RNA sequence: GCAAAAACA
RNA sequence: GCAAAAACA
RNA sequence: GCCUGUUUUUGCU
RNA sequence: UUGCU
RNA sequence: AGAGAAAUCAAG
């Protein structure tokens, strides 16, 4: 622990209950000082008897009682404060061992006792030298050099310098008129004493009160949540083209392509089709950035915020006030279920083509057995598509922008199928961007294939009807601005499969526990609260709609997703809880669900997901 | 050219069991990696991933046991990626960065425990040269015109 | 050459000098300090640049060279056009790394085997331990911190930095740095690196070494008598859902080390204050040339005997409290396990004892067996409650039976007799065991039956089995129960050697004595028990008798005691070993003639070696067993071990004491040479920052064999002259003596 | 200290063999099992090559077809041959003699 | 290093069945075979004289 | 690694 | 010790 | 832009 | 210049 | 326009 290597375990022991090592200057390195005193003395009395009896005996750490007992048989006396260190029967001397730092200038002291001397290089003064045997001197010096060597090991040599010398500096100290700034806000010093009797008191304190019933959450009422995200979701569709590359596919969607606008919004002009038409072009002959069209300046809001401030300022009138932002509160709309439904009906394809893992054990072999079953009952399903299309633009579009553009970048939303035919699911032009942080907004504007158009849910969209060989499509062609971390972010979009994997990993692995043997074949039936009643569900469509409602989840991630999934977790506990007829006690003014009611405005994953809470029953018997 | 590695898209090697498992060495083990290119990606000497300054290596039971010369990381996979292009602190901070170098080169043992040399850095350094240069093994004549010249 | 190295300092230093003129006027140990700061080392995110990054049209940054290609075929591999020769200033494609795994230069084979030495070993681990069959049954964890990766070797901590200094650096250490390594670990470190350091820098080899020779224990959740003992395979072989039964035996010394302490311990116990003898055996004993307390730093092991002789040395242990195949930890009490002294006289003259331990107040003891776990909390000798998690359907006769014996809950067998009066504490005991082996109706009645039928126990003793009733007060376990520890435990060695934790009110007996049982195993290799009052442990008679010898000849002080001891009929500490070297003869009044005329014709002759091997053949035939019969007859000039053919000689011409001119042989160990490498060590004398008048050594090594009288080390710019040692005794033993007058001193 | 090194016979296995002559010396013919003894006698080495080969197997199932390699006369036959014969100052022969009753 | 006497230690690793071993072990047969012919010579030369 | 027809390790 | 990454409060 | 504390995973000195 | 299911 | 949510981006 803390004792040195050279000091004896001895020594150390017995020097912890001989002086208060706290209240004194470098209480470690006096404590260690004392105890090279304690070894120079027993170094000096080493096996050396006169009359069969020890012919030093050392006074140092011992019990005073004994020492005065023994001082009265040899006729002397010695006061309290300087107790000789050690004694010489044979000369019949009372020695003092003593460390300096300059054996050159050493005088004697009070004459009850005589100075052995030593310098911190185990060398001794000539008085000192002579009166011991040379052995004596040897070991001293060797003790005494081990001691040094330990000192500049540790670079304490000025804190022992320092204690030998004896001016002890207390290491710390407040002056005069650093106390003075110190103590100016607060009624106490320094060192505060109170002058008030230590007692706690006792207070009148309210009642706990029991939990009967689930909080129920609160629905907000007004227009339904328009599909607020960057991509379209279940609508997502895409259009086959011959394989090859993405500048082949674009050149044979745009030359085999009719646009005609159908529907125009007023937040997105139809003026500017031009502009993906024009990209189309200089994607065309393999140019992703192309020059400004007029178009443009409407399509990415170029110079916008000038003319707002102009507007503004010709507009301002009045007095300041403060800023008093509103949040519009919106209602739970009807597509996050047609949604639900949606994007879990089966496809044609795997749609997640992950390279399997190598195989060497039996728990390799169950691991990845469990993981392929876990592919093929989420793989052939709208979310692996949407999945890889969210993936797929994530990246192409952040792929452009750790630079600075004053140009017009096409980024094409491609992919493939084991065939080699190519996937066109849309395209994303990333208009002038010049970017200095990582959440400032770039414009982006997202042309990309429908599978049924809703007013109610695409009002900011501008749909267009586009011809190619002989086929319909419809056109999305969405004005937005997104930040260089969200598109970091849904770069990544993939590992959103992990958590239905765990359930259903858990599912399976708990089962193979309970039956001793894994049979990775497992489909129970689990419960579960559908349209307010309790009914059975298989573990695949379980699994796959968990999958569902966590990607609408990640795509829907803002501060009022984060607080309400962060709150509702003591609502969840206390639901498992009280399910096991286990009660729940609240303090006085407790109202758990107002922190997650708090988190509802405008959502609507999160209106879907309250919900789901209030339909379940909220009292258990 | 055959990937043989993970980020040349080769199948992956690495198991569930084998998440500890360094991919060169198991690779090597499994056979699927020959000397022929563990001879070549591990070369100490490829000018993918060659410091730009030279540095120090240990002899265990040499005549000198400190050698000085270039080096480079054993992977050519391990290279650095280029990066776009309190002021002069940073000028301070690189001297810094240079005493410290000089230090760890010429004072190895600092290197397994905490520095308790005495006196100043440069009389310090000073010192250990002419040590080591008095233990070099040479003859006399190339350790008076080497400390001659040391400032 | 080295030439080329000095060059490559002078001009660096020549460099810091000009372009540093501060920054090197600051003191050396400022290093400390300014070694911290490596700003400009910083980015922002990696993670969110790669992708961009490697797609750049130059991402490769690398120093300029000629083996790669300005353009090979097709493409242009390296940018070398803008502004080459500023440094790492060469722009190379993503290829380049991919064009040098083929078309690129070779190296040899030796150094490829160097640089994945390190990961081949870890590959070969897992390509070697046995995979068994997987077993799932919803494990309950245990969260024990456990070694992340083998060592080579246990060290230490204290000792990590001295023994790196010794494989490394041998030149900048001192005969302390020396004497604290590890030197087994230091040869084994040596032949690893060696070519290892040609292709690992300074900082990278003693990164290596240190990861080879550290412990860097990290906290899982393993499962209970399944441990890996290491983590590097912990994700394979446990997942809370399954384990692969694994074999592996210990492949370690720890169980001959806790052998040579529990000889120790029992040998010590038979003297008056068995804690100071050990406590002073511990420190003159050493395992090859490692000393005795730091190998029992090196092994914190489980086991009892060892825990003593680390609590003995002021270490910590790690041993529970264990009966039979059960551990138990005490999760919380209000006071300690009282004993009871309990009196069980057979006679009212004659009494023999059989004390008992028990609980007094309130306490909670976790326990586990096998796969069985759980805890239980009582109060005093009545058990309140107990919670157990345990496989379906299995027996838990001997966890509760032993739950019954910690607590002395059950009294058929506490408090009274069972009858036939017992013959002693073992026999009681195992009366008690095989008792309620075929009786655990003692448990029923003492805690009754419950009608309801939701409780898992049944009055068999079988987990989650269907009854007619059930066994009250046992239930299943409702969240995971594990002994935790926040304050760091200080143990007490009582008298009688006991192993006491410090509870707040009293003391928590851990390790007992006298009850501790375990057969007799192999002593550590290289064990060295020649330090004092301990030879007869050796089993073999020549090394019993090479310790004895040993400790005559290298002192002189230890030959007079002996000599003194074996002549006069006083108390030997070694009488065992020269009455088991020496068979049964008649020549003992004829070796004490002889010791007498060669005493008195010279008394100084404890200094001649050869007088002293002379004496102490003579004095070990001495004290041999007499034969009661046969007349006494004149000694012989060489006689024979008891069974062996080894021969001991008087003029030591030949057999186990060799002693030619030059140098004295014991056992075929040169025990003394002539002329260099003294008998006694050295001491330091001196640390200085100038080069002193004397001898510089090389190394350590290189030292210590020359014999000179006056030879400096450098360390760190100061400088050590080791002299010579003349005091005939040492500072141990010094305060030792010191130490003991004082308490002599003060008792009378 | 090592001459040459073989990749057959690693070094590290000396250090089994002074774990054994220091053992034998210290009455202990037999002694415990060290690391080095890991490679030193085959220890778990079936396992390691039948777990090593079943996860590098690739391919499909062949005839074993076995063949022995044909190698030249050593050089060093001839010196053993004459070497054996070297005289030496003792008989290294011991048999005990049997009794003689007729001629 | 012995004495300040050179020597050269072979290790090899190898492995043996307990009938080799065993074989090995009674090696000192192989004297028969060569003692024989010059036993045979002797009585040669005896066929030659009746005198040995 | 030992063998010599895949054995032992 | 330094640099990066992540989680938690 | 990017605090403090704890823990964890890498790599470099 | 552009190709993750 | 738009992104967005308690105040910003929408370049000089
Ligand atoms: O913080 C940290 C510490 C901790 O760790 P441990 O475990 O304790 O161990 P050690 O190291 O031994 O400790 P100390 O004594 O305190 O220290 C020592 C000395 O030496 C040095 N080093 C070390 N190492 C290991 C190293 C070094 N250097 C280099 N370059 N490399 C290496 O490796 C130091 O600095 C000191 O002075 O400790 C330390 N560490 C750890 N690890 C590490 C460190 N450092 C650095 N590096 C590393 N890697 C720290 O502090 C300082």
């Amino acid at each position: 622990t803390d004792r040195p290597d050279h000091i004896d375990s001895r020594v150390w022991e017995l020097s912890e209950t001989q002086e208060d090592w706290i209240t004194q200057v470098h209480g470690h390195v006096r404590r260690v000082v004392e105890c090279w005193k304690y070894t120079i003395c027993c170094l000096i009395s080493n096996m050396h008897t006169h009359r069969g009896a020890p012919q030093y005996d050392v006074f140092k750490w011992q019990d005073r009682s004994t020492i005065e007992w023994i001082c009265s048989k040899k006729k002397v006396q010695y006061p309290e404060r300087d107790t000789p260190d050690l004694y010489d029967n044979e000369r019949a001397v009372a020695y003092k061992v003593l460390l300096v730092s300059d054996l050159s200038d050493h005088s004697p002291t009070s004459g009850i006792y005589h100075d052995l001397a030593f310098n911190l290089e185990g060398e001794a003064e000539e008085s000192c030298a002579l009166v011991l045997r040379g052995s004596q001197l040897q070991d001293i010096k060797g003790f005494l050099c081990r001691a040094l060597e330990w000192v500049v090991s540790n670079n304490l040599t000025q804190e022992v310098v320092e204690t030998i010398s004896g001016e002890a500096k207390l290491q710390f100290s407040v002056g005069t008129t650093f106390r003075t700034l110190l103590k100016r806000d607060t009624d106490w010093d320094v060192i505060p004493t109170p002058r008030v009797e230590p007692n706690v008191p006792r207070i009148e304190g309210r009642r706990w009160t029991q939990m009967k019933k689930l909080p129920l959450l609160k629905e907000k009422e007004g227009p339904p949540s328009p599909w607020r995200a960057l991509l379209l979701g279940a609508d997502s569709e895409y259009i086959v083209c011959p394989p090859g590359t993405d500048q082949e596919a674009i050149s044979w969607i745009h030359s085999q392509s009719e646009i005609e606008c159908i529907r125009e919004s007023k937040s997105t002009p139809a003026s500017v089709i031009t502009c993906l038409t024009s990209s189309l072009q200089s994607f065309a002959e393999g140019n992703p950035v192309r020059s400004r069209i007029h178009e443009d300046i409407i399509a990415f809001g170029i110079n916008k915020k000038q003319e707002k401030k102009q507007s503004a300022s010709s507009s301002a009138s009045g007095e300041w006030k403060r800023a008093e932002y509103q949040v519009e509160e919106m209602s739970l709309p009807p597509w996050v279920e047609e949604e639900m439904v949606l994007l879990r009906s089966d496809q044609e394809d795997n749609w997640i083509e992950l390279e399997k893992n190598a195989i060497y054990t039996e728990v390799d072999g169950v691991a990845e057995g469990l993981v392929d079953k876990y592919i093929e009952i989420v793989g052939r399903t709208k979310v692996a598509s949407v999945i890889e299309k969210w993936q797929i633009a994530a990246t192409r579009t952040f792929s452009q922008l750790h630079t600075d553009r004053s140009r017009i970048t096409a980024c094409p939303i491609i992919t493939r199928d084991p065939s080699g035919n190519c996937q066109f699911w849309g395209m994303v032009l990333l208009g002038p961007h010049h970017v200095k942080r990582d959440t400032d907004n770039a414009p982006l504007l997202i042309a990309e294939i429908m599978g049924e158009d809703t007013e109610e849910k695409y009002p900011k969209h501008s749909v267009f009807s586009l011809k190619v060989e002989e086929k319909q499509f419809l056109l999305s062609l969405k004005i937005t601005s997104f930040s260089r971390n969200k598109l970091y972010t849904f770069s990544n979009i993939r590992r959103v499969l992990i958590q239905p994997a765990s359930i259903y990993s858990q599912v399976v692995l708990s089962r193979a526990a309970e039956n001793n043997s894994l049979n990775l074949e497992v489909n129970p039936e689990i419960q579960l609260y559908l349209e307010g009643a309790q009914r059975g569900m298989t573990l695949y469509q379980w699994v796959r709609m968990i999958l569902c409602l966590e990607f609408l989840m990640a795509i829907y991630n803002n501060p009022q997703m984060e607080g309400f999934l962060a709150n509702m977790r003591r609502l969840h506990m206390s639901r498992h809880a009280m399910m096991e007829r286990r009660q729940v006690f609240l303090p006085f003014g407790s109202r758990p669900e107002d922190k997650v009611n708090e988190c509802i405005i405008n959502n609507p994953i999160v209106a879907y997901l309250a919900k789901g809470w209030n339909s379940m029953p909220n009292v258990y018997y | 050219i055959t990937p043989l590695l993970t980020n040349q898209g080769a199948s992956p090697v690495h198991s569930f069991s084998t998440m500890h498992l360094d991919e060169v060495a198991l690779r090597r083990h499994l056979g699927l990696l020959d000397e022929e290119t563990l001879r070549r990606i591990l070369n100490p000497n490829n000018p993918v991933t060659q410091k730009g300054d030279p540095s120090m290596f240990f002899r265990i039971e040499n005549k000198m046991p400190q050698i000085m010369e270039d080096y480079s990381v054993p992977s050519c996979f391990k290279y650095t990626l280029s990066r776009n292009r309190h002021k002069a602190l940073l000028n301070k901070e690189e001297r810094y960065q240079r005493v410290t170098s000089i230090i760890n080169k010429l004072f190895p043992e600092v290197l397994i425990q905490e520095a308790s040399a005495p006196g100043t850095v440069r009389e310090s350094l000073k010192r250990r040269l002419e040590l080591v240069v008095e233990r070099s093994d040479l003859d006399e004549e190339r350790k008076k015109r080497i400390l001659s010249r040391i400032f | 050459e080295s030439e080329c190295t000095l060059r490559a300092l002078v001009e660096e230093y020549n460099g810091a000098c000009k372009e540093a003129p501060k920054e090197m006027s600051k003191q050396f140990t400022d290093y400390n300090t300014f070694k911290r700061y490596t700003t400009s080392k910083k980015d922002h995110a990696p993670q969110m640049r790669l992708v961009y990054s490697v797609r750049k049209p130059w991402p490769i940054s690398m120093t300029p060279s000629k083996e790669i290609p300005l353009v090979f075929n097709g493409t242009k591999l390296k940018d070398t056009i803008l502004d080459l020769g500023e440094s790492k200033r060469t722009r190379a494609n993503i290829v380049v790394p991919d064009y040098w795994s083929k078309y690129g230069s070779q190296t040899s084979l030796e150094v490829v085997n160097a640089i994945l030495y390190a990961e081949d070993l870890k590959v070969q681990r897992f390509f070697s331990t046995e995979w068994g069959e997987i077993r799932y049954g919803r494990m309950l964890p245990f969260r024990k911190p456990v070694q992340a990766c083998p060592t080579i070797e246990e060290v230490n901590p204290a000792s990590i930095p001295h023994t790196l200094l010794q494989v490394f650096c041998p030149q900048y250490t001192t005969l302390d740095s020396k004497r604290k390594a590890h030197m087994g670990a230091v040869e084994k470190l040596k032949r690893v690196m060696e070519p290892i350091c040609k292709v690992q820098t300074q900082e990278s080899a003693v990164h290596i070494a240190r990861s080879l020779i550290d412990s860097n224990k990290k906290w899982l959740p393993t499962v209970v008598d399944h441990t890996p003992r290491t983590a590097e395979m912990a994700h394979f072989l446990c997942s809370k859902y399954h384990y692969v039964h694994t074999n592996t035996q210990d492949l370690s010394d720890t169980r001959s080390i806790d052998n040579l302490c529990g000889e120790l311990v029992k040998r010590s116990l038979k003297c008056r204050c068995p804690k100071e003898t050990l406590v002073a055996n511990l420190d003159k004993i050493t395992i090859q040339g490692r000393p005795m307390r730091e190998v029992l730093a090196d092994h914190d092991g489980e086991l009892p005997y060892l825990g003593i002789c680390r609590v003995a040395m002021g270490l910590s242990t790690h041993h529970t409290m264990k009966i039979r195949s059960t551990k138990f930890s005490i999760l919380n009490s209000d006071h300690p396990r009282i004993e009871v002294k309990k009196v069980f006289s057979l006679s009212p003259d004659v009494q023999v004892t059989i004390p008992y331990r028990r609980f007094k107040g309130k306490a909670k003891v976790y326990f586990q067996n096998d796969q069985i776990q759980g805890y239980f909390s009582c109060t005093d000798r009545q058990i309140d409650e107990i919670k157990i998690s345990a496989p379906k359907n299995a027996p838990l006769l001997e966890p509760l039976l032993d739950i019954c014996y910690y607590g002395s809950f059950i009294e058929p067998g506490f408090e009274q007799t069972f009858g036939f009066y017992p013959a002693g504490k073992r026999e009681f005991v195992d009366s008690f065991f095989m008792h309620h082996s075929k009786d655990h109706k003692a448990f029923l009645i003492h805690m009754g039956l419950d009608k309801d039928l939701s409780l898992p126990l049944s009055p068999e003793l079988n987990w989650k089995e269907p009854a007619l009733s059930k066994v009250c007060r046992v239930t299943e376990l409702d969240s995971t129960v594990q002994p935790y520890t926040s304050a760091t435990r200080e143990f007490v060695l009582g008298e009688t050697l006991n192993v006491y934790t410090q509870h707040e009110n009293g003391l928590e007996l851990l390790i007992c004595p006298t009850e501790i049982r375990s057969t007799r195993g192999p002593l550590p290799p290289g064990t060295n028990l020649s330090g004092s009052e301990f030879i007869d442990i050796y089993q073999d008679p020549f090394s019993r008798a090479k310790s004895l010898l040993k400790s005559t000849i290298l002192h002189a002080e230890r030959c007079k005691e002996f000599v003194g001891n074996m002549l006069e009929e006083y108390q030997d500490p070694a009488e065992t070993t020269v009455q088991s070297l020496v068979p049964i003869n008649t020549w003992g009044k004829s070796a004490k003639r002889k010791l007498q005329e060669e005493i008195t014709s010279d008394p100084d002759w404890h200094q001649c070696p050869r007088k002293r091997a002379k004496m102490s053949y003579l004095a070990i035939i001495a004290g041999s067993i007499q034969d009661r019969d046969k007349k006494q007859t004149n000694v012989p000039r060489a006689f024979m071990l008891r069974g062996s053919q080894i021969e001991y000689d008087m003029k030591a011409t030949r057999g186990l004491v060799v002693d030619t001119t030059n140098r004295i042989i014991v056992g075929g160990e040169t025990v003394l040479r002539e002329g260099k490498g003294g008998p006694e060590g050295y001491v330091q004398t001196g640390v200085f920052e100038e080069q002193p008048r004397c001898y510089l050594v090389d190394t350590p090594d290189h030292g210590l064999s020359m014999g000179l009288s006056r030879f400096c080390v450098h360390s760190q710019g100061r400088y050590f002259q080791y002299e010579k040692k003349i005091s005939i005794w040492e500072e141990t033993d010094n305060i030792k003596a010191t130490i003991d007058s004082q308490r002599d001193l003060k008792r009378r």
